[PDB]
């Protein structure tokens, strides 16, 4: 089996310097018929193709962005890092890491990517609150319930439900762009209504960029 | 151990090697010449079972002496390129070409494609012996030597 | 450099075949593979060199390659084939390889569903905050065509409304939020706010009140 | 044996336009086609080898065309040394057979000749044979016909004819017409006259002498 | 360069022995082929064969082999053509040629400038002059001409000039034909206005080399006594 991974940071300045990592198992770049290369993807636009390199250090860079590119190998510990400096706002993407076997031409095996965003504001914390359930959304004796993180930056956010045991049912919508320009967004859980007061609905939410863990319950609202 | 083909004059003719590649190494290939339009009957090179003292008994081409002295070796082509692909025009090449023996002769190169040398309008002068050379980039050497004659002198 | 080129959008009715075609100048002695990617996902193989098949790719794609056209054929088309699809090759004057464009499949003719709408406050210490963002949610609705309107005793708001293009998930359907931000003074100021969803002459209508419990 | 033909038998072209020369073989021969130019009393030189090169130092004005078992030679504008005899040879089997020739000329406008006659002097009387002429100069085209009318009938047999070159200047044309007899044969016959028959005169001229007249 | 070189022009008599030499040379002389060719007044041009002076091979055409011999001196590097016994059809103009390139298939590179080959029964005699007078019935338009008539010689070329060179221009010679006794004839003629008839002379010079005679004869009017 092949597995390849990513990992990096996710906010950068306006022209500043960029740096990714990707680390591969299950095969060695000692062989001769495998080479490792790193692509993009833009908001709904055509895949990219930013760089590759094979096993003696040859290089293979796009057309387009040639001048500002570095890939380098590292075979004795079986990673690879690129360096992409001059970060522009447009430049915002998805990035991936793949492999190329030169016996097809294609690139079979793909990684999951990683988020790269430009902004000029600085990191921000949840701002976490129990959205409880009401009784005109009470329809069919289904009832939704949930937690709303709102005023958070950057993206993404990682949410478990009771430790991510809990996936039927689970509506986590994705973020949204406001007129101050910050993100919001709410994972919730729609439950039968005679186990609204029997099961325990609690929210985890990690941010990896401001390395944050916060736990919060969510009840149904009591008049006072 | 040689190849033995034989031509006859205004029909084409083609020389084809072993190649057993391996993908991702980059390769060099080579072709020489070693040519009889002075060496001509017994004068000519001629294939002979060469028997060792007592084990190995092998095809070798003798060349006479004097066919020797007057006889330089020359390079025709080089190629390199690195394996890839299954298809042609997925491959890419670069050649050079420093053979100047056919040039003072005003006749045709031959042609040459990886593994294959292709002459379209036999001559006279064409005839004589051919070495063809494989290297990589992990040590690996190959050698290959033709010979073309006249036909009909196999027999005699 | 060889050019390569797409159509860019093709439709296709339900349970029907499709074909998308990758062509350019004299294609046929060249590779040309297809490479397929869901939104929000890593991107897949299906088909490399000229029609063969990698283990769990299904059997309804069929590649064709012949003169100046490379041909992807899907047969008995679901809603779960809407994806993206690319076709690559491996230019050799660069000698690197060359994606496209991108083709989007469209799988209309899926069967039409009323939308469920729901409405929701920011809580108690959300307001304590001095802040207020209330969240309409917009569930189970196809085709992805609703507009959003927010009504203070039937006068239209328009300060603070955010409508989100709706979000296809796992079951092939779509799911929209909006959200409208005021101050938890201007929130117990007003009456009725309603979230009004519209869909395909549909009209979908929730309120609240400040007076009533959450 | 391969046989070819030459097209047309004669040129007349003026300077500054062009002409197209047609040249037929009888089987297929390739691509092995020779164009040769030769002058008066001088070695023929190549002009066209394999039916589409050009050899060292052949100005671009030659262009030869043509395959199979037909080919054609064009050439654009004729400089005043370009009026010359031109060969087409095939090199494919043996023999190798060659062409009859094309001549190519210089057009003017038609000149009516001056025609002379000279009688034998007593010389010739007293050594032998006698020898009358008849002489022709400065006319074009060279198509004209001289008859000799020895007393009053036809005589046939016993004329040889010579024709000149293109004048350098005003490309007039001129031939001599000889008729020889003994001198019993001279003796036995009165009156001896030359007629001329040319296209450019409206009618054939005579001219006639009789014996003892200076 | 490239250069070729022949030898001199050949009078010979039925029934006797020939070789003609080509020479060649600014270039390697084995590794190409050279070749003969004939032109005769009548049946066109031919090819006759080629050789390739490094292996002495020989390819003649159908027509003529067993007619004549093709050899290659590669020491002083030169081309030979013997015959056998010359026949009275073999007076012609000869050529040698090189091929353009180092193929057998390839057109006429380079060549000579051609050897004259004359055979016949005659012996070498001397021309006889006469002259074609001016009178009033050789007059058009107020224009007179006269010339002389060269007759019985052998073998070619005879010189003819006209009052040693003054009168040049407007001069006409025809070229030679061969009679049927085997001797050549021919005239010249010049022109000249009415007004000098009698004042000029005209004396018309007539050179023969390989029989030495140099006659000069005039033309004058023809007087009626």
């Amino acid at each position: 089996q092949i597995t390849l991974k990513e990992s990096g940071p996710t906010l950068v300045k306006p022209t500043q310097t960029l740096t990714l990592t990707c680390t591969f198992s299950g095969f060695s770049l000692t062989n001769t018929e495998m080479t490792v290369g790193w692509i993009r993807r833009p908001p709904g636009k055509a895949l990219e193709w930013l760089a590759l390199i094979y096993w003696d250090d040859d290089k293979r860079y796009s057309p387009s962005l040639r001048s500002r590119l570095t890939i380098t190998k590292d075979t004795s510990k079986n990673q690879v890092v690129l360096k992409m400096t001059n970060m522009d706002p447009v430049d915002t993407a998805t990035y991936y890491c793949a492999r190329l076997s030169l016996r097809l031409l294609t690139f079979d095996y793909w990684g999951q990517g990683t988020l790269v965003t430009v902004s000029s504001a600085s990191t921000k914390g949840p701002s976490v609150f129990p959205l409880a359930p009401s009784s005109k959304s009470t329809s069919g004796g289904t009832a939704a319930l949930g937690c709303l993180v709102k005023d958070y930056f950057p993206e993404p956010v990682t949410v478990s439900w009771n430790s991510g045991a809990l996936t039927s049912g689970v509506h986590t919508f994705p973020a949204v762009l406001q007129s101050s320009g910050l993100y919001s967004l709410s994972s919730v859980v729609t439950v039968p209504s005679s186990s609204l007061g029997t099961q325990t609905y609690i929210c985890n939410v990690n941010h990896k960029p401001s390395n944050t863990k916060v736990d919060k319950k969510v009840e149904p609202k009591s008049c006072d | 151990r040689l190849i033995e083909v034989s031509v006859e004059e205004n029909h084409p003719f083609t020389l084809r090697a072993p190649i057993q590649r391996i993908y991702g190494v980059r390769y060099t290939e080579t072709w020489s010449f070693l040519p009889s339009l002075t060496c001509t009957g017994d004068a000519a090179p001629a294939i002979q079972h060469i028997c060792l003292k007592h084990t190995t008994c092998f095809q070798d081409v003798v060349v006479d002496v004097d066919c020797a002295e007057n006889t330089k070796e020359d390079q025709l082509a080089e190629i390199s390129y690195r394996f890839q692909g299954k298809k042609e025009a997925d491959q890419p090449w670069i050649v050079v070409n420093t053979s100047t023996l056919f040039d003072e002769l005003e006749l045709d190169p031959p042609e040459i494609e990886p593994g294959v040398l292709k002459v379209l309008r036999t001559e006279k002068q064409y005839l004589g012996v051919y070495i063809w050379n494989m290297r990589g980039s992990d040590g690996t050497s190959t050698y290959a030597t033709f010979l073309v004659t006249w036909k009909g002198d196999e027999k005699t | 450099s060889y050019v390569v080129t797409q159509p860019p959008s093709v439709s296709v009715a339900p349970r029907q075949t499709a074909r998308i075609t990758c062509g350019g100048s004299n294609i046929g002695s060249k590779s040309v593979h297809w490479h397929q990617q869901k939104p929000g996902q890593a991107p897949v193989l299906v088909v490399y060199d000229d029609s063969d098949r990698p283990s769990g790719i299904p059997e309804r794609f069929s590649g064709s390659n012949s003169g100046n056209t490379a041909t992807l054929t899907i047969t008995r088309v679901e809603a779960g084939d809407e994806a993206d699809y690319y076709c690559q090759v491996w230019d050799s004057s660069g000698d690197h390889p060359l994606f496209g464009g991108g083709t989007k499949l469209t799988v209309l003719g899926q069967p039409k569903a009323n939308p469920t709408v729901t409405l929701f406050p920011p809580s108690s210490e959300e307001l304590q905050a001095n802040k207020a963002t209330l969240v309409c949610l917009i569930s189970d609705f196809y085709p992805g065509a609703v507009t959003v309107a927010w009504k203070a005793d039937g006068s239209p708001v328009k300060a603070g409304v955010e409508t989100t293009k709706p979000s296809k998930q796992s079951n092939n359907k779509y799911a929209a939020s909006s959200y409208l931000s005021l101050t938890p003074e201007q929130w117990k100021s007003h009456r009725s706010y309603s979230c009004q969803v519209t869909h395909e002459g549909s009209t979908v209508e929730k309120t609240v009140a400040p007076t009533e419990c959450s | 044996e391969i046989v070819m033909t030459q097209s047309p038998s004669t040129l007349s072209v003026s300077p500054g336009e062009g002409a197209t020369l047609s040249c037929r073989a009888s089987q297929s021969v390739n691509n092995d086609l020779a164009w040769y130019q030769q002058k008066p009393g001088q070695a023929p030189r190549l002009l066209i080898n394999g039916a589409s090169t050009r050899a060292t130092g052949i100005p671009a004005r030659f262009t030869g065309s043509g395959s199979g078992t037909e080919f054609t030679l064009t050439i654009s504008s004729l400089q005043p040394e370009d009026f010359a005899v031109y060969f087409c040879q095939q090199y494919n089997d043996w023999p190798r057979t060659f062409g009859q020739g094309t001549k190519v000329e210089i057009k003017r406008t038609v000149a009516a000749p001056s025609v002379f006659i000279f009688p034998p002097s007593d010389e010739q009387l007293k050594s032998g044979t006698a020898s009358v002429v008849c002489l022709l100069n400065n006319f074009y085209p060279r198509e004209a016909k001289v008859q000799w009318k020895v007393d009053n009938a036809l005589q046939s047999g016993n004329s040889q004819e010579s024709v000149t070159e293109q004048d350098s200047k005003d490309s007039t044309y001129s031939l001599s017409s000889t008729l020889t007899l003994s001198k019993a044969d001279y003796e036995k016959h009165k009156v001896y006259a030359c007629e001329v028959t040319h296209q450019g005169l409206s009618s054939p001229v005579t001219k006639s002498f009789n014996r003892g007249e200076c």
